Order: C-alpha cells, then structure tokens, then sequence
C-alpha cells in the first residue's frame, strides 16, 4: 500500500536543532509537495512552512520565517525539517503532510500524513519514578508516579486488567520539569479486608522496576 | 532514446541519430563567482516531447484539477527553475556546453563537405593523374594553346 | 487578518443530530482550497472533505457540506455513535495557512451526581521531599467541576494542580483529581484541609474532610 514514514521520539536541550524525515513510498513523490505543522498537548493546531519536491518554492510562515530549514533532497525521495534554537514552549509534537499524487493528476488534499514525532527540551536530568500509596479509611485505593523525567510512562496492575474503575490520569509537568499522574481504582465492595490490592508500576525507558502494596 | 529530465523534458533527442554530439567542459567561461545564475530549465510538463521540439512556454503548469489564475500555491506550479551554478559545485556539477550536430539528406543537391589533395604535380613523365573529376594516364607538358576563362 | 474562528465550541446530544458545525471567515477566500480533518485524540487526523464541495475517497455515512466565499460549514445527519472527535478548520487558498479553532462533541447521560473523596498522606510523605493532598472527583457528565481547597482560615490558590480524564466508554462519565503540595516543615500550621465542588447534580454543596488524630 501507500503512506508515509516519519521517524522516531527526540528528546532534546535548549539550544540545539532537530532532525525529522518524511519517507514517502508508493507514490510518485517528484511531483508533490510537504507540509510541516505542529501540534502541541491537547492544543489547536499551527502551520510551521511548506516546500515543494520539485525543489525551489519555499515558503514559511510570519513567525516561522527563522530559525527553521527545510531540506528536501532527491536521492532518497523524503523531506527533512531543521529547526533551530530550540526553547521551552516548543516541546510538542511534529507531523507530516503529503498529498497522493498520482503520475498526471495531483491530489487536492494532504490525504497522508505521518505518525508525529515528538521533542522535548528541559534541564535534561533523568530521573526514576516513585510510587506513593493512597488508601481510603464504596472505597477507591491507587498509587502516584511522581518525580521522573519527561518520557513516555506506563502503569499496570500486574496483568493489564482489573478494568474496574482504574482512572490512569495524564502527565502533570510541574515546576521543577518533573512529570507525575496518579491510578486510583475502587474497589467492588466493602470486602477491603482480604484478597490481593497491589499497584505494580512498570518502566522501561529508564532501569527502574518499583512494586509497592496498598493497605488500609 | 534515454530518459531523464534532460532529453526527455526540455530537449527531445530522436532516435536513428544522424548527426555529432560534442560536450566540452567549462569552468572559467561560466560558472561565476559567488553564483551563475542565468540559465533556466522547465521542471514539470503535461506530457513528454516529441523529437526536435522547442518548447518555451512561460505559462504556470497545474497538477491537480482546480483552475488557477496565476497564483502560485497547490497545484499550480511554475516549471522555470535555475541552475545551481557554483564556483566549486564538484566535477559532477561543473556548467558544461554542449553542442549537438544534425546531418541531413534530401532530394537537393549537397553543399557542405571538405575534400583536401593538394598534391604536387610533376611534368615529364609517365603519370597516373587524377584533376577534379576526370582521371587518366599521361605525360603533362605545358602547351601554348589558348582556353577561354 | 486571516482567521478560521469556529462558531460551534462543543457539542453534546445523543447518537443521530443534524451536527452542525461553522467556519465563517473573515476575509474573503475561495471556496476552492479548503479542507476538513478530524482528530480523534492519540493518533494523527484524517482527511474528510476538501475544495468545500467534494468527497475523499471514501467516507461512511455520507459526510456533506458547502459554504461561500465568506460563509463555511458542515453537516452530518444521523450523528453515528462512533463519530466522537475534534474537528478542525484549514484553508491553503493563500499564505499563510492558519488552522481551525477545533470543535468537540460528546454524548448526553442526563447529568449524574459527582462522587468526591479525599486521600489524606500517608507515614512516607513525612520523611519523603514534599506532603501532597488530593482529592478525586468521580462520575459526573458536565464539565463544570470547581474545585475549592479549605485551608482552615484561608481560601488560598497559590499552588493546586487539576487533573481530568478522557471519556469513559461503559460509565460515559468523567474523573478529576485536585492535588495541593505544601511547605515541609511542620504542615501544621493549618490542622483543617479540605475540598469542596459545587455541581449542577448536587444542590446543597458539599463540605467532607478528616483532621489528623
Ligand atoms: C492514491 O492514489 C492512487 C492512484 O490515484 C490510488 O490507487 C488506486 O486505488 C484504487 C482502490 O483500490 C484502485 O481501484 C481498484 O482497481 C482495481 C484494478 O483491478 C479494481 O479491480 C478495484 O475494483 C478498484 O476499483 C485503483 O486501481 C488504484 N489506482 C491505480 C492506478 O491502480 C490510491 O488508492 C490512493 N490512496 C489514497 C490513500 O488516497
């Protein structure tokens, strides 16, 4: 079939640039033109420039008029974005536009785009999560991650089920850049007394595997 | 034959070739300091070219379906594109003339073609002479008849 | 000034509406160069109309719309229940292309009474960085949910931080979690912590908490 590639995550610092490519396959790329944009968390949506594969037509927006390059290059049949001088607000996330031109007729529309890749900037100081247990005294018990650096996180309960009531929170950048969230899930019935309530939390971006129990 | 932007988009190459092809380099002629810019080269076309055609047209290629009146976004495109003439592009990417030959015959009578014999001639003796056009076998002596112009 | 201000900020009616839906510009553009996306949360958008009256390639339910130089929008009659996302306005007629403002809808369950509930810390924020109390809201359709730290003596906002969830699917309801950091030297100085919500299910409002002891 045809689509487009886009490449993987980049974490970054301020005062670097980035590097994001647009393979396109399955389709005659010569004769078509990329777009650039950028979305940020949960945020309406922004234009960053556009260029054409047949190469000398440029164009970029008001403030997007620096600090930003475009390369394109013919060999593979992809398209890069260069920006520069990277700063705090502009941790968010990339995607990409194609249209489906096809020989002798051109798509009117951007019908493909990429997966969106992703940057963030901060004091880059990586550090493990923590767990913290909340119990009650008709009752809920959870556990907070808290206090690990900015990367995507994941929270289980040991088997990926127990879907009853399971609220997992998004992401809180705080002031220090941390990022924190908290899983609390009720329990079916005043039976808190027996049985198992555990609050594993798994990690894989950083080498730290913490499980901890929940008790009244 | 061939293929490519070049012999296919902007100057068609016929096949069953009758004529010179000559290609030498430059990078002093051309190619100026800092950037040449003068030349230009069409970059999308409707269709391919049929052999010996020129064809300059400035008008804007569009590659979807919507008209455009002379507005240069989506779909509608202007093929001119400039040469990336550097002082120091790479042997790959010097500026290079090229001049192509066409020979050609036709019921008409030929008038291009350069012939060289120049040969000494020698009097007195048994020779196997060859003017323009006649040939034969003789002794040349100088005479004192009279031809008129 | 090239804008793409949305009429329509959020919708909710139950599956099967007329789901009308408004784009009108300010400066004049041709209807030509337009397009529509939708973006259901974690993945990228789709391509849905374009050149304001034609159709992708396929399209379910059969998705149509029209406008005028200056007057755009959308229909989709019979709102199916699986069509819930953002949508988004973008036009390419001329530079620059400024997008949609975004538009959400959602499904009605007639306005449910909230469920609030506080944690207080546990014996490990007293020797960890810094003691943090929540308080988690439960099972409400509206989103008006304020929420109000009771500091004893003090109506204070200097650093609380709000969390909300996605929709649900089988409750079709709505999570919060209010979380306040304090100062780790004593925590005393203030004996009395609680959180209050006014919520439209609720009449009276509700004041619950549990001092130390
Ligand atoms: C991007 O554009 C290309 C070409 O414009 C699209 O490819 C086309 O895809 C359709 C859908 O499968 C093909 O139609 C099918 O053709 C077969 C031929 O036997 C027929 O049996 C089927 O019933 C069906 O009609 C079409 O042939 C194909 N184009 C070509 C030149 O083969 C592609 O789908 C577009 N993709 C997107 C995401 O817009």
């Amino acid at each position: 079939q045809m689509q487009l590639v886009q490449s993987g995550p980049e974490v970054k610092k301020p005062g670097t640039s980035v590097k994001v490519s647009c393979k396109a396959s399955g389709f005659t790329f010569t004769s078509s033109a990329v777009q650039w944009v950028r979305q940020a968390r949960g945020q309406r949506l922004e234009w960053i420039g556009w260029i054409v594969v047949g190469s000398g037509n440029t164009n970029y927006a008001q403030k997007f008029q620096e600090r930003v390059t475009i390369t394109r290059d013919m060999s593979t049949s992809t398209a890069y974005m260069e920006l520069s001088s990277l700063r705090s607000e502009d941790t968010a996330v990339y995607y990409c536009a194609a249209p489906n031109c096809s020989n002798v007729v051109c798509y009117d529309g951007f019908d493909i785009w990429g997966q969106g890749t992703m940057v963030t900037v901060s004091s880059a100081s990586t550090k493990g999560p923590s767990v913290f247990p909340l119990a009650p005294s008709t009752a809920a018990l959870g556990c907070l991650v808290k206090d690990y650096f900015p990367e995507p996180v994941t929270v289980s309960w040991n088997s990926g089920a127990l879907t009853s009531g399971v609220h997992t929170f998004p992401a809180v950048l705080q002031s220090s850049g941390l990022y924190s969230l908290s899983s609390v899930v009720t329990v079916p019935s005043s039976s808190l007394g027996t049985q198992t309530y555990i609050c594993n939390v798994n990690h894989k971006p950083s080498n730290t595997k913490v499980d901890k129990k929940v008790e009244p | 034959g061939q293929t490519g932007k070049i012999a296919d988009y902007n100057y068609k190459l016929p096949d069953d070739f009758t004529g010179c092809v000559i290609a030498w380099n430059s990078n002093n002629l051309d190619s100026k300091v800092g950037g040449n810019y003068n030349y230009l080269y069409r970059l999308f076309r409707k269709s391919n070219l049929k052999p010996f055609e020129r064809d300059i047209s400035t008008e804007i290629y569009q590659a979807g379906s919507t008209p455009c009146n002379g507005v240069e976004g989506f779909n509608c495109y202007f093929p001119l594109q400039s040469y990336g003439f550097q002082p120091t592009n790479g042997v790959g990417y010097q500026p290079y003339r090229v001049v192509v030959l066409s020979f050609e015959l036709l019921h008409a009578p030929a008038t291009v073609c350069g012939p060289k014999k120049s040969t000494n001639l020698v009097k007195n003796k048994c020779v196997n002479f060859n003017f323009n056009g006649l040939t034969g076998t003789g002794v040349l002596t100088e005479s004192n008849k009279k031809f008129l112009p | 000034e090239i804008v793409l201000t949305q009429s329509p900020g959020t919708l909710s009616l139950s599956p099967g509406e007329r789901a009308t839906l408004s784009c009108r510009a300010s400066q004049s553009v041709s209807s030509s160069y337009l397009a529509w996306y939708q973006q259901k949360p974690g993945q990228a958008p789709r391509l849905l109309i374009y050149s304001a009256s034609s159709r992708a390639t396929g399209i379910p339910d059969r998705f149509s719309g029209s406008g005028s130089g200056t007057d755009f929008t959308l229909t989709i009659s019979r709102l199916e229940p699986e069509d819930f996302a953002v949508y988004f306005c973008q036009q390419y007629g001329t530079s620059p292309w400024t997008f949609g403002q975004g538009t959400k809808v959602e499904i009605k369950r007639t306005v449910a009474a909230p469920s609030v509930f506080i944690f207080p810390p546990s014996d490990e924020q007293l020797k960890s960085g810094t003691a943090s109390v929540v308080c988690l809201l439960n099972n409400f359709y509206p989103r008006e949910a304020k929420v109000q730290w009771k500091v004893d003596n003090a109506l204070q906002s200097g650093n609380s931080q709000e969390s909300v969830t996605e929709q649900d699917s089988k409750d079709s309801t709505y999570s919060l979690s209010s979380t306040l950091t304090l100062s780790k030297a004593d925590y005393e100085k203030h004996k009395v912590y609680a959180c209050e919500v006014t919520h439209q299910g609720l009449s009276s409002p509700v004041t619950k908490s549990f001092n130390r002891g």
